RNA sequence: CGAGCUGGAGAUACGCUUUGACUCGGGGAUGUCCGAAUGGGGAAACCCACCUCGUAAGAGGUAUCCGCAAGGAUGGGAACUCAGGGAACUGAAACAUCUCAGUACCUGAAGGAGAAGAAAGAGAAUUCGAUUCCGUUAGUAGCGGCGAGCGAACCCGGAUCAGCCCAAUCAAGCCGAAGUGGCUGGAAAGCUACACCUCAGAAGGUGAGAGUCCUGUAGGCGAACGAGAGGUCGUUGUUCGUGAAACGAUGACUGAAUCCGCGCGGACCACCGCGCAAGGCUAAAUACUCCCAGUGACCGAUAGCGCAUAGUACCGUGAGGG
RNA sequence: GUAGGGGAGCGUUCAGUCCGCGGAGAAGCCAUACCGGAAGGAGUGGUGGAGCCGACUGAAGUGCGGAUGCCGGCAUGAGUAACGAUAAAAGAAGUGAGAAUCUUCUUCGCCGUAAGGACAAGGGUUCCUGGGGAAGGGUCGUCCGCCCAGGGAAAGUCGGGACCUAAGGUGAGGCCGAACGGCGCAGCCGAUGGACAGCAGGUCAAGAUUCCUGCACCGAUCAUGUGGAGUGAUGGAGGG
């Protein structure tokens, strides 16, 4: 989970054969289709007081700059 | 077991007035209600009775016999009477006992 | 019973009113079980009466404060 | 108060024979503990207690009828008064 | 309400009642111990403490989370709703694709209903103009080891029909018309002979088949007071299983503008055209059914619910079965 | 004339309609040498004790010998095999409607590191007394561990709790996690272990280091005297 929005959950996983012919080869087999989950990270930041809480990437680059009710 | 509910626990009469016996054995014969056994649809007027043998066994030296006891009714005897027949009931009203109600046939009385 | 003439008495009456009936009732339930319970109907009454007793108490609650 | 608690006084014919020695026995209620229980008795009977027993007691009967029974669960407690014997009289019994 | 009552049970004793019981409507007060359970402990209904009020008895407080503060939350609900997670058998007469299915199941949240909702839309007439539901379109367009097989939307008809706001009568209940004789009988409401009522001849009960005996019905009354952003990579949704495949959606990286501006109209460009996203709340029609009433070319006891009642006897360590 | 196709009908229930039937007696049941081409139908008699035929039409949980079918009843096997350790019994007496089988007495034989006694777990009232006699007791039963009713269980010191901790369980703040949730210091719960104040007798039909009797011990609170001064922690050590 991040600071500003929930994160993990995925989606599934394929993989193909016989992949890319002329234009087109016959065409594009497929031999996987799965399933899967993304994560991520943290750093200590804080509002209110001393915290510490997860943070991701994709917002202590966000909060790095302009802050948004949470300060890094 | 459903049970004289047919009607509504109501008695059409006093454990007290006069009541013919129409229908059924007694035909005519009337006599004081004595018990008044709504739910059931109960009546106890001194017309029907019968002789019942007491079941009381290490009862104080039994010598039991036959009692003649009345045996109970239901809405087999109309209610009240006063032209000597039955008589429905309908014309209401009250007295100088405003806290009631009567009943009366064609004549008006009870 | 019931009537003012109930009301009409104490907070401590009330109280002896109570205390006193279950001194009774005792008595009685011993002689029950002691055999000799005569009175069954005496029975119900004096509980009867204990419940009033304070079910009008009850009513004072309310009545003179809110 | 006082006289709450005690349930009914221990019939029986042992418990009638203790008396004949000054012990007197009744059932109170399960829930009595000793201390409160030796009190009640005293002060409903005018009379102090010099020693109490007490233990609990099941029941579960029946006559017939599918419908077995259930327990109905007991007290009897035990009191011993000082030389000052006697309750009342509902003990010459 | 008006004269019986004293629960199923029916039995005896004591009694209670017109100083209006009983019973029925509707508010109160009592409401031990457990159970979210929450003073602490705990193998549920048990064991032990503390502070305060207090003549003893006895009363009250003592959990955690939000909040100054009131006040809110923790649990429980047959199905119905959305959400996070998400099977296999089975089909493909074998199977990996796909199918079965996003179903069964698990969990979260919630209400009586939900969800969805006021156009960066659909869509082509430069039209319609929130959402939802029914019919239809149409099994058409399309997807598909282009196999098995899966399958829209627009238009049109109908239910219901609002958009507004931000940030810079039903329950209790009371009244209610109209028949006698003879006959068959153990008993008549049956037969018969004359009689009546009928905005009440719906029904049930009466010692057999009942308009007029009872309870009722049509019809009338009827209460203190009680209700009503773009992209690259990985992938996915919609008919969309990579296909030329858009758009939506997002984990990861990146990363714009702003009117001679922004998004889209199935790559893509120009042209023409429809709309303005990154703030929000929102009846109504919709679903289900524990419970209630009425009905039933439904059952009538090996049927019907498992139960004419019992989740009981009984089987299991238990889940569970019964 | 087998699979199969085609035709016409019989019967059951429910439903709408017509004619009706019935307590001097309906449905169902039981008997029968009648009728019809079959499915089937009728008459008469018996039982029965209240709802029910026939006709047209509509709808059907609509027709059975089979499924090692399902539920239930009852058979065969057959007064058969069994009566559950080869520790044996006999007599007298008694009670009783009735006893090989109950009680009494006198002998016999079997266990005797047990087939005796005392706990624990576990089960409950099965204990004791008076009754009982259906069913259970592999036979009898006057008896019972079975039915009924009543009584019975007594603790400052015995076990446990108001003390302790082990494994392990839980667990504020804390560490992780799609949900649910997974872990985790202290603190807490947790014996099977530690700690800790009585013992000798008597005696209900039935209880006993619990009641009684004799004598004793522990803590707690207050009174009195003595004293004449510190007492001494959720921390240290020692120790257990």
């Amino acid at each position: 989970t991040g600071k500003k929005n929930l994160v993990v959950n995925s989606v599934i996983r394929r993989g193909k054969a016989r992949a890319d012919g002329g234009v087109g080869r016959k065409t594009t087999g497929i031999t996987k289709r799965v399933q899967r989950a993304n994560l991520h990270k943290k750093a200590i930041r804080e509002n209110g007081q001393v915290k510490t809480v997860w943070l991701s990437a994709n917002a202590l680059r966000t909060l790095s700059k302009g802050p948004y009710k949470g300060i890094e | 077991p459903s049970a004289g509910s047919h009607h509504n626990d109501k008695l059409h009469f006093k454990k007290g007035d006069t009541v013919i016996v129409l229908s059924g054995k007694h035909k005519g014969q009337t006599g004081k209600v004595l018990l008044a056994l709504p739910r059931d649809q109960k009546v106890v007027v001194e017309g029907v009775n019968v002789i019942t043998k007491n079941v009381k066994p290490s009862m104080t030296n039994p010598q039991g016999g036959q009692e003649q006891r009345e045996l109970a009714l239901h809405a087999s005897k109309v209610a009240l009477v006063d032209p000597e027949t039955g008589k429905a009931t309908r014309v209401r009203k009250q007295i100088v006992d405003g806290k009631k109600v009567r009943v009366a046939v064609a004549s008006g009385k009870t | 019973m019931k009537p003012s003439e109930m009301r009409n008495l104490q907070a401590t009456d009330f109280a002896k009113e109570i205390d006193a009936r279950k001194k009774e009732l005792m008595e009685l339930r011993f002689q029950a079980a002691a055999g000799q319970l005569a009175q069954p109907h005496r029975v119900r009454q004096l509980r009867r009466e204990v419940a009033q007793l304070n079910t009008v108490k009850a009513e004072l609650a309310r009545k003179g404060e809110q | 108060s006082h006289y709450d608690i005690l349930q009914a006084p221990v019939i029986s014919e042992k418990a009638y024979s203790a008396m004949e020695r000054g012990v007197y026995s009744f059932w109170v209620s399960p829930k009595a503990t000793k201390t409160e229980i030796k009190d009640a008795i005293q002060q409903a009977f005018g009379v102090r207690v010099i020693g109490i027993s007490t233990m609990n007691v099941p029941g579960k009967r029946k006559r017939v009828g599918r419908f077995i029974g259930q327990r109905n669960d007991r007290k009897k407690a035990i009191v011993r008064l000082a030389e000052g014997q006697s309750i009342e009289a509902l003990a010459g019994q």
